[PDB]
C-alpha cells in the first residue's frame, strides 16, 4: 500500500562527518503499485533514504508509512521483523550476502526467518530460483562454486522469495553485460505487473526512461522534484544546472533538435526517438 | 604482417577445476599502436585472455601455442619482462590498491623495478598529476571514490611506461561519468605515449570506439573487423548474445520504420548530419 | 603455471594481511559475535575461529606465526586498553599472553593438515571442526596452565595486594570461568570453522 | 641525473667496425634501461639496441640486428656498443639514452627515455 | 585508523621510531615506579609530555572515557585490597601511612599514564609510519629465518584494508538484517547461531580480496622482498635528540628516587 514520508528528516549527530548525508524535511508519497526511480548524483540520499523504508534508519521528524506500519521518531526495533517481511531491501553487489551451504538453503533463508515453514520456504525458494534463470543443476551447489551472475541471481532471490509488497533495489545490474541486465530489468517489471511495488536507485537515466513511473530526484537530503520520466527529462537548462543526466535518446533528441530538427513530443526510449524521426522525415 | 605488438597464436586454456576449455585454438593479433575491443558473453573467454597475455595463466600445451609481447615470446624465462611491457588495469577498483594511499600505490610498481627513491618521487608526483589526483596525494583509499581508484590505477600503470595497457573490465563497476573519465585518461594517455589499449568489455559503446573489435563465442573468435563492420551484423551478434552500440540500434530501429541509413554512419555527429541532410 | 613458487608466495602475502586486518578488527573492534554474559568477564571471543580458519587454510607454522600475531595483540591490549580484569591479571605478562595462542595456532594446523589428507569431501568438515575446537582448547588449556605456573605458585601477580590465600581463591575463580568460557568457545569455535573453511576451498577453486 | 656521455665516433671505412660507449657520470647506470639511438642527417632519430637494468635483456632493429652488439660494463658504469660490417647507411649521430622505470625489459623507441647524451657522429665511406 | 589528526608542531617532526621506542619506554619506568618521588616524576615527566604536543583536554577525554568504568573498577578493587567491600571500619584510620586509597591512586595514574602516552603514539603518527617503526624494531630478526621486509607490507596491506573490511562488514549486516536476520535476540544458545551470515561472507570476501590483490602484484612485477628500493624512509633529524633528554632524565629520576 502507498508509501508516506511525512516532513521525513533524518540529520546524523551535528559535528559529524560531512559525507554521510542526512534527508531535510522530506515530503512526498509513493503509488501503491507502480514503478519510482531513485535518481541523484553521488552525495544525493539515495542509500540513505532507502533504509527509511526497511526501518534501517528511523526518521527524527515526521512519520513514514509503509505497508500496515508507521515509522516515527521513536519506532523501536522490536517488530522490525512484519515490516520487512512486507519491505525488502535490495543491497548492491548483494552475492556478498550469500553463505549457506547449498544455494537452495540460503534462498530458502529469507522464508525461514519470517516465518515461512521447512516446506514452505523449500518451495518458496526453488519457485524463485527458476524466476531469476538458475539452472537446476546448481540449486545444491554451493553459491561459492558459481559465477558473478549466477551469484546475483541466487542474492535476488533470496531478498524476492518471500514476495515482499515493497522492494527496494539499489543498482542490482552492475557488472551485468548488455543481456544480463535486460532479464534483470525484465524480472522486476515483472515482480511490477503482480502487484508490488517497485523503488529501483540507479544511476543509469536509460534504465529510467525504459522502465519508472515516477522518479525521485533526491539533491543534498532534499527532494527536488517528483514526477515521471517525461517531465523529469524535459529541460536540458534544468539538468545542466543540477548535474543531472539524459537518456542517451533523449540526448540524440537534443542533437537532432539543436541541430534544428523538429521532432515531436519528447521522446526519450529508442523505439520513441526512431518513430518520431520517422515522423519528422516526412512533414 | 603489419606491426603487431601481441599476436596470440594457437591457445587452448581450461580452467583447472572446470572440464572444458575456457579459449580453443584462438589465434589474433593486435595492430601496434591500435585500440581494440575484446567482446562476448557467456562463453566469456576474454576473462581469460588478459592474464593469459601476462603471464598470470599459462596455456594448456606450451608446445602448441605461443603468445608473443612486443617481439618478447612470452616464456618461464622471460615472464617479468612482458609484464613490464603489458599493463593491465583490473576490474575491482578497492582490492588492486597496494599503498595505503595514492602516492604509496603509485610508488609500488617503481619499487618492484628497484627503481632508485630520488627518481621516485619525480615520478610518483608525475603519474599522480596526469590523472588529476594531487588534491588526492596523500589521501587512504577508504576516502576515494572508485572513479578515483581507477584513475590511481591507471596512474601507476602509468609510471612504468608500458607497451600495451590492458583494461580489463575496468569500467565495469564505475559510475558512468567514470567510465567517460578513465576512458579519456586513458585515450590521453594513448596519444600522449603512442600506446596501445587492449579493451575487454561488455560497453558495447566502448567496444564502438576501438579501432579494431574481436567478438569472442564460447572461447573462439567468432568476427573481427573494425565497430563499422562488426556492430551492423545484428544477427549474429544478437545469437551470441551480444548487444549493438546506440547508433547501430537506432539505425537498426529506423529501418524497422523503413528509413535505410548506410553501415558506414557509425558516430553520433556523423549521424546527425545524415538526418539533417535528409530533412532538407 | 608460471613461475608458480611465486604467485603462491604473493598469495600467502596477501591471504595473511586480509586475516591479519580481521584479526585487528576482532580484537580492537566489538564484534558481534563477542557473546558475553557478564559484563567484563573473560568473553567467547570469534578470534580462535579465525586463528583456526587460516591455520586450516596455510599450515601449521603458518597457523603458529598467526597465534604469535594473535597474542602480540592481546599482549598490546592488555596493557593499552584492558576489556576486564582477567586481562590485567594475566595477559600483561609475554608467557601467557603470546605461547598459549602461538601453541593454538600450530595445533589447529596440524589438524587442519588431517583433512588435507582425507580425500572424500565430507570428511574434510570432520576435521576442520577439530581445528576449532583445538584452535579454543588448546589456547585455554595452556592459558591456565601457565597462569599456574607463573602466578598461582606465586600469587604475587602485581595484580593487586591480594593475599596469597585470597589470591589463590580468586585465581580459581578465575580458571573456573576460564574452563567453562573455554568449554562452550571449544564447541562455538568446533562448530562453525568448517563453516568457513570449505566455503574458502569453494572460492578457491582456481590456482 | 643526465649527464650521459657518447664517445668513440668518428670516421671509419665501409666494412670496417668501430666499438661506441655510453657512461654515466655522477650517477650509475645500472639503476638505467640504456638505449642506443642514431639519427641520420634527414631522418628521424631511430631506436637501434637497448639493454635492461637486469642485463639479460637486449633488443636490436633490424637495421643492424647481427652486425651490432650492445652491453653493460657494470664495473666500469658503461654501456658499449659494438658496430661491425658498418654500411654507408649507418652513418649519423649516435645517442645514448637512460630510463630507470623498467629493469627486466627494454624497448628501443624515443619516447620513454628520459635522460639523453649529447651524440657522437659515426661517418662511413672512402 | 587510529584517528591521527596532522599536525605541525615538534610531536609530529620526531621520527616514528623514536615515538615508538620512547612510549615504550617510558611504560617501562611507569612499571618501577613505588615511592610517592617516582610517582611525582612519571607524572611531572609524562604531562610534560602531554602539554608539549598541544591538544588541550577534549582529545584526551575522548581516549580516557570508555576505561574510565574499568578504571574505577581496577580503583575501588585495588584500593580495598582483597574486600570487595571493606565493611568494618568505614573510613580514614592512621595517620603515618594515610590510608590505602593513595595505592588506588596509583592506578588511576598508571591508567592515565600509559593511555595519554599511547594516544600520543596514535593521534600524532601516521599509520604507515607506526607500522614501519614496528617493522625496523623487527630488523633485527633478520639474524634468525625472518624476512621483516614481507612482515612490513603484511602490516601495511592489513592497515589499509582494515576500514574497507570493516565497511563491507557493515554491509553484510545490514543486508542480513534486510533479510530479516536477527542479531540480538535469543539467549547465546541462537545467538552464536546469528554470526555464520556475518563471518561466512566476510571471509569469502577477504579470500577474494587476497586473489585479487596476489593477481594485481604479479601483475606489476612482485618478484619477493629481496631486490626492491623503498619509497616511504625514515630520517633521523636532530629533533630527535629532545626524546633522549627525555629518556635519561627519566631513567636519571626514576632510578635514583626509586627504592634502593
Ligand atoms: C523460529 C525458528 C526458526 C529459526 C530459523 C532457522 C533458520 C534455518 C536454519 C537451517 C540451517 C541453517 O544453519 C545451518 O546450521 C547447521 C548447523 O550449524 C549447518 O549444517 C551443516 O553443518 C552441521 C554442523 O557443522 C552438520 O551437523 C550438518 O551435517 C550440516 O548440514 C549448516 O551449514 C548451517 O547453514
Ligand atoms: C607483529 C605483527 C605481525 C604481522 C605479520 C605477521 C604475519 C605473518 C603470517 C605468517 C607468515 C606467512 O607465512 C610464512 O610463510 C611460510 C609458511 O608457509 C614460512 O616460510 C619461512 O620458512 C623459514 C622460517 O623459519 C625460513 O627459512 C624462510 O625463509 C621463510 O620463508 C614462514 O615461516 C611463515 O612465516
Ligand atoms: C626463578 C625462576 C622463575 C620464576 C617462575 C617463572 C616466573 C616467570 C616470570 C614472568 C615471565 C618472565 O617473562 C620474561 O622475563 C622478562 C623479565 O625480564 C619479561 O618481562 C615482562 O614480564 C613482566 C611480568 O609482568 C612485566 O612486568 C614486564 O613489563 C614484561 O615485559 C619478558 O618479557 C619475558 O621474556
Ligand atoms: C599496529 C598499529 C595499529 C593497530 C590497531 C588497529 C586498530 C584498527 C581499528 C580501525 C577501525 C576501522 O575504522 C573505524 O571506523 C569506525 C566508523 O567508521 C569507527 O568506530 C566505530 O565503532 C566504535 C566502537 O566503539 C563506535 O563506538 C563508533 O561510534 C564507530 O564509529 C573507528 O573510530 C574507525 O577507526
Amino acid at each position: 500500500m502507498a508509501i508516506k514520508f511525512e516532513n521525513v528528516s533524518y540529520v546524523y549527530s551535528p559535528g559529524s562527518p560531512l559525507e554521510a548525508i542526512g534527508l531535510d524535511q522530506l515530503n512526498f508519497s509513493l503509488e501503491e503499485g507502480k514503478f519510482i526511480a531513485l535518481v541523484g548524483h553521488t552525495g544525493s540520499g539515495k542509500s540513505t533514504l532507502m533504509q527509511h523504508f526497511n526501518a534501517l534508519l528511523k526518521p527524527t521528524s515526521g512519520k513514514i508509512e509503509i505497508a500496515g506500519y508507521t515509522i516515527t521518531p521513536e519506532t523501536g526495533n522490536k517488530g522490525l521483523k512484519d515490516l520487512r517481511r512486507k519491505v525488502s531491501l535490495a543491497f548492491q553487489f548483494s552475492e556478498a550476502q550469500l553463505f549457506e551451504n547449498t544455494v537452495l538453503k540460503d534462498v530458502e533463508y529469507g522464508p525461514r526467518n519470517f516465518g515461512f515453514s521447512e516446506d514452505e520456504a523449500r518451495e518458496a525458494a526453488l519457485k524463485w530460483l527458476k524466476k531469476v534463470g538458475l539452472k537446476d543443476d546448481l540449486i545444491e551447489h554451493s553459491p561459492f562454486d558459481l559465477s558473478g551472475g549466477q551469484m546475483r541471481r541466487v542474492a535476488l532471490a533470496g531478498v524476492l522469495a518471500y514476495e515482499p509488497e515493497i522492494i527496494c533495489l539499489d543498482e542490482p545490474a552492475a557488472g551485468l553485460d548488455p543481456m544480463g541486465r535486460l532479464e534483470m530489468m525484465q524480472l522486476f517489471k515483472d515482480y511490477q505487473a503482480a502487484g508490488h511495488t517497485v523503488i529501483l536507485v540507479t544511476h543509469n537515466m536509460d534504465d529510467v526512461a525504459d522502465y519508472a513511473d515516477d522518479v525521485l530526484a533526491l539533491e543534498h537530503g532534499r527532494l527536488i522534484k517528483h514526477a515521471s520520466p517525461k517531465e523529469v527529462f524535459k529541460d536540458s537548462e534544468w539538468l545542466q544546472k543540477h548535474h543531472l543526466a539524459e537518456p542517451r535518446s533523449a540526448r540524440f533528441a537534443a542533437k537532432l533538435e539543436a541541430a534544428g530538427l523538429k521532432l515531436p513530443g519528447q521522446p526519450l526510449t529508442m523505439p520513441e526517438l526512431a518513430d518520431a524521426i520517422k515522423q519528422s522525415l516526412k512533414g | 604482417g603489419s606491426d603487431n605488438i601481441i599476436s596470440f597464436d594457437h591457445v587452448t586454456f581450461t580452467y583447472p577445476d572446470s572440464p572444458r576449455p575456457a579459449l580453443s585454438d584462438l589465434s589474433f593479433a593486435i595492430e601496434r599502436g591500435s585500440w581494440t575491443a575484446l567482446i562476448g558473453h557467456n562463453g566469456s573467454g576474454k576473462s581469460t585472455v588478459s592474464k593469459l597475455i601476462n603471464g598470470l595463466l599459462a596455456p594448456d600445451d606450451l608446445d602448441k601455442s605461443s603468445i608473443t609481447v612486443d617481439g618478447v615470446k612470452l616464456g618461464a624465462d622471460t615472464v617479468w619482462e612482458v609484464r613490464e611491457k603489458v599493463g593491465i588495469v583490473f576490474q575491482n577498483p578497492d582490492n588492486q590498491f597496494v599503498g595505503a594511499t595514492v602516492s604509496d600505490d603509485v610508488a609500488f610498481g617503481l619499487e618492484n623495478r628497484a627503481v632508485p627513491r630520488p627518481e621516485m618521487l619525480k615520478i610518483v608526483a608525475q603519474a599522480v598529476a596526469d590523472v588529476g589526483m594531487a588534491d588526492y596525494a596523500d589521501s587512504e583509499p577508504s576516502n576515494l571514490s572508485g572513479g578515483q581508484k581507477q584513475r590511481v590505477a591507471i596512474a601507476g600503470i602509468l609510471a612504468v611506461k608500458p607497451q600495451v595497457i590492458i583494461l580489463d573490465e575496468s569500467t565495469s563497476m564505475l559510475d558512468p561519468e567514470g567510465k567517460e573519465q578513465i576512458l579519456d585518461l586513458v585515450r590521453k594517455i594513448k596519444e600522449d605515449n603512442n600506446l596501445t589499449v587492449i579493451s575487454i568489455t561488455h560497453d558495447l559503446e566502448e567496444a564502438a570506439g576501438a579501432d579494431q573489435v574481436l567478438v569472442l563465442d564460447d572461447g573462439q573468435l567468432l568476427d573481427q573487423g573494425k565497430p563499422e563492420e562488426i556492430f551492423p551484423k545484428v544477427e549474429m551478434l544478437k545469437r551470441i548474445g551480444l548487444d549493438i552500440p546506440f547508433v547501430y540500434r537506432l539505425k537498426q530501429l529506423l529501418k524497422e520504420r523503413g528509413i535505410v541509413l548506410p553501415d558506414e554512419i557509425d558516430d553520433d555527429e556523423k549521424l546527425v548530419q545524415s538526418l539533417w541532410q535528409l530533412n532538407s | 603455471m608460471y613461475d608458480s613458487e611465486a604467485r603462491q608466495k604473493t598469495l600467502n602475502l596477501t591471504v595473511s594481511a586480509v586475516f591479519v586486518a580481521i584479526l585487528l578488527l576482532e580484537a580492537f573492534i566489538p564484534n558481534v559475535g563477542y557473546i558475553t554474559i557478564l559484563p567484563g568477564l573473560p568473553a567467547i571471543t570469534t578470534i580462535p575461529l579465525t586463528v583456526a580458519v587460516f591455520a586450516s587454510l596455510r599450515g601449521p607454522k603458518a597457523g603458529a606465526a598467526f597465534g604469535l600475531v594473535w597474542g602480540l595483540t592481546s599482549l598490546l591490549r592488555a596493557y593499552v586498553a584492558p576489556n576486564g580484569l582477567v586481562t590485567i591479571l594475566l595477559f600483561q605478562n609475554p608467557l601467557i599472553a603470546l605461547l598459549p595462542r602461538l601453541a593454538a595456532g600450530w595445533a589447529a594446523g596440524l589438524a587442519g593438515q588431517l583433512a588435507d589428507k582425507w580425500e572424500k569431501e565430507s570428511r574434510k568438515p570432520l576435521a576442520y571442526a577439530l581445528s576449532g575446537l583445538l584452535a579454543s582448547a588448546v589456547n585455554t588449556l595452556i592459558v591456565i596452565l601457565l597462569s599456574d605456573l607463573v602466578y598461582f605458585i606465586h600469587p604475587q601477580k602485581l595484580a593487586l595486594a591480594l593475599g596469597a590465600k585470597s589470591g589463590q581463591s580468586l585465581l580459581v575463580i578465575l580458571f573456573t570461568a576460564l574452563a567453562v568460557n573455554g568449554i562452550l568457545e571449544a564447541v562455538f569455535s568446533g562448530l562453525i570453522t568448517p563453516l568457513i573453511t570449505a566455503p574458502l576451498k569453494k572460492r578457491l577453486k582456481r590456482r | 641525473q643526465v649527464q650521459l656521455v657518447e664517445s668513440g665516433g668518428g670516421l671509419v671505412q665501409p666494412g670496417g667496425s668501430l666499438r661506441l660507449s655510453c657512461t654515466a657520470s655522477g650517477f650509475t647506470l645500472d639503476d638505467y634501461a640504456i638505449g642506443w639511438f642514431r639519427q641520420a642527417p634527414g631522418k628521424e632519430r631511430e631506436g637501434i639496441s637497448c639493454i635492461s637494468r637486469s642485463g639479460s635483456s637486449t633488443t636490436y632493429a633490424d637495421s643492424v640486428k647481427g652486425r651490432f652488439t650492445i652491453s653493460r660494463d657494470r664495473a666500469e658504469n658503461t654501456v658499449y656498443l659494438q658496430m661491425n660490417s658498418l654500411k654507408p647507411e649507418d652513418t649519423a649521430d649516435y645517442y645514448c639514452a637512460a630510463t630507470p622505470v623498467w629493469y627486466w625489459s627494454c624497448a628501443v623507441k624515443v619516447g620513454p627515455y628520459d635522460y639523453w647524451g649529447q651524440g657522437t657522429q659515426v661517418t662511413v665511406s672512402s | 585508523i587510529g584517528r591521527y589528526l596532522p599536525g605541525t608542531t615538534f610531536v609530529y617532526r620526531v621520527d616514528p621510531r623514536a615515538k615508538l621506542l620512547t612510549t615504550f619506554y617510558f611504560i617501562i619506568m611507569i612499571f618501577l615506579a613505588n615511592n610517592w618521588v617516582s610517582y611525582l616524576v612519571i607524572s611531572i615527566f609524562g604531562l610534560a609530555y602531554v602539554f608539549a604536543t598541544g591538544l588541550k583536554a577534549r582529545v584526551f577525554w575522548d581516549g580516557v572515557k570508555p576505561m574510565i568504568w574499568m578504571i574505577v573498577f581496577t580503583s575501588l578493587l585495588q584500593t580495598f585490597f582483597m574486600a570487595g567491600g571493606k565493611v568494618y571500619w568505614h573510613w580514614w584510620i592512621f595517620t603515618l601511612s594515610s590510608e590505602g586509597l593513595i595505592n588506588g591512586l596509583y592506578v588511576f595514574i598508571r591508567f592515565a599514564m600509559i593511555i595519554l602516552v599511547s594516544t600520543v603514539m596514535t593521534v600524532t603518527t601516521k599509520p604507515l609510519e607506526i607500522a614501519d617503526a614496528m617493522e625496523w624494531m623487527l630488523t633485527p630478526l633478520k639474524l634468525f629465518k625472518v624476512n621483516v621486509g614481507m612482515i612490513s607490507l603484511v602490516i601495511s596491506i592489513a592497515l589499509r584494508f582494515v576500514p574497507t573490511l570493516f565497511d563491507q562488514t557493515v554491509k553484510i549486516m545490514n543486508a542480513q538484517r534486510s533479510r530479516g536476520a536477527d542479531f540480538n535476540d535469543g539467549g547465546l544458545v541462537k545467538r552464536a547461531k546469528s554470526v555464520v551470515p556475518m563471518l561466512v561472507p566476510l571471509f569469502i570476501d577477504s579470500l577474494e580480496v587476497a586473489l585479487d590483490l596476489s593477481t594485481a602484484m604479479e601483475s606489476r612485477g612482485y618478484k619477493g622482498s629481496e631486490g626492491r628500493t623503498r619509497y616511504r624512509i625514515l630520517e633521523w633529524s636532530k629533533v630527535d635528540l629532545i626524546p633522549v633528554a627525555y629518556c635519561l632524565l627519566l631513567t636519571i629520576l626514576m632510578i635514583t628516587t626509586r627504592k634502593h
